[PDB]
């Protein structure tokens, strides 16, 4: 990574 | 007022033609194996998502890759295992062979099929001409079947295509970010690595498709025939889109933004400037110059489109004569 989802 | 909708222009209902358990994951029941099936030999690495370790099945004595989830709400650990059911056996794509229960996290363990994979940092530096075209072929066939299967990949990137270089294997792993393509549906811009996100995150643009994983190719692809790795070489997410715009232009990036009717963050007032769209031949050197041809340079033209709807589709892509000379199965 290098960011994050929750959509 | 407001953003212009988009839709993909390939794939776009496939989704609301298939039954509502093939995408509706949040209902998916998941059968589960047994973990004392697997014994746990070396850790390779940890992100912010899970632990991944390199493992045994003990019953047939073959190599696995365990992916042990940190704890995340149900739906998107379910979304992963839904997305990776529905592309199992697919060309290129990773092999979810079990899912068991890993007894110390109380978290779902995802075993994979192994892969021989040599890191790509030391891989790319020996690819050829050839091997480029040949595993970007490999590539695009993963893309294509999860695009015409209603998927995004949403994280493609070196780091999440093993590639087994002595038996010319490869698959396309890390499905944790992927998401279903329901048309108009606004999605999370804080998909992908930043080296690789699509002008669409970088403005803010939530309406993407699947036309963001060939922005992401594009750049693999930049930085391989350039030998730059990577290829826009971002600070932050801000300096990310300034990069871009130093090859790409500020022209077409205005001219992006104002057909879908965006207004970037004012944060870019001062930083974004005035660029012209450079010509590739700018970044061909003696270094790199047996990697670049009319060919490569004209299918990343192609790929490197500020538009998403202007991107080649994963299917057009395959049809490029960048891709004539590989022998193909
Ligand atoms: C961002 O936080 C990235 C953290 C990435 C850690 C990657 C470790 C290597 N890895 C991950 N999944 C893998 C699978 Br599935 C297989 Br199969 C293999 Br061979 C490897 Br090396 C994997």
């Amino acid at each position: 990574x290098d960011d994050d989802d929750d959509k | 007022s407001g953003p212009v909708p988009s839709r993909a222009r390939v794939y776009t209902d496939v989704n609301t033609h298939r039954p509502r358990e093939y995408w509706d994951y949040e209902s998916h029941v998941v059968e589960w194996g047994n973990q004392d099936d697997y014994q746990l030999v070396r850790k390779l690495g940890r992100g912010k998502y899970s632990e991944v370790f390199e493992a045994i099945n003990i019953t047939n004595n073959e190599k696995v890759v365990v992916k042990i989830l940190k704890p995340v709400k149900k739906k998107k650990i379910k979304r992963e295992i839904k997305i990776l059911e529905n592309l199992r056996g697919g060309p290129n794509i990773i092999t979810l062979a079990d899912i068991v229960k890993d007894p110390v996290s109380r978290t779902p363990a995802l075993v994979f099929e192994h892969v021989n994979n040599t890191d790509f940092k030391q891989l790319y530096q020996t690819l050829t001409d050839y091997d480029i075209r040949f595993y970007m072929y490999e590539i695009l066939k993963a893309l294509d079947y999860c695009h015409s299967m209603g998927i995004m990949h949403r994280d493609v990137k070196p780091h999440n295509v093993m590639i087994d270089h002595e038996h010319r294997k490869l698959r396309l792993i890390d499905w944790g970010l992927a998401e279903f393509y329901h048309p108009g549906q606004e999605y999370n811009v804080r998909v992908a690595s930043r080296y690789f996100k699509g002008p669409e995150l970088l403005v803010d643009y939530q309406m993407y498709d699947y036309s963001l994983d060939m922005w992401s190719l594009g750049c693999m692809l930049a930085s391989m025939i350039f030998r730059k790795e990577p290829f826009f070489h971002g600070h932050d997410n801000y300096d990310q889109l300034v990069r871009i715009a130093k090859v790409l232009g500020t022209e077409d990036l205005y001219d992006y933004i104002d057909k879908y009717n965006i207004e970037l963050d004012p944060r870019f007032n001062d930083i974004l400037g005035r660029h012209s769209r450079k010509r590739w031949e700018r970044f061909v050197h003696s270094e790199n110059q047996h990697l670049v041809s009319p060919e490569a340079l004209d299918f990343l033209d192609k790929l490197l489109r500020y538009d998403h709807q202007s991107r080649l589709t994963a299917r057009e892509a395959m049809e490029h004569p960048y891709f004539y000379t590989v022998v193909k199965d």
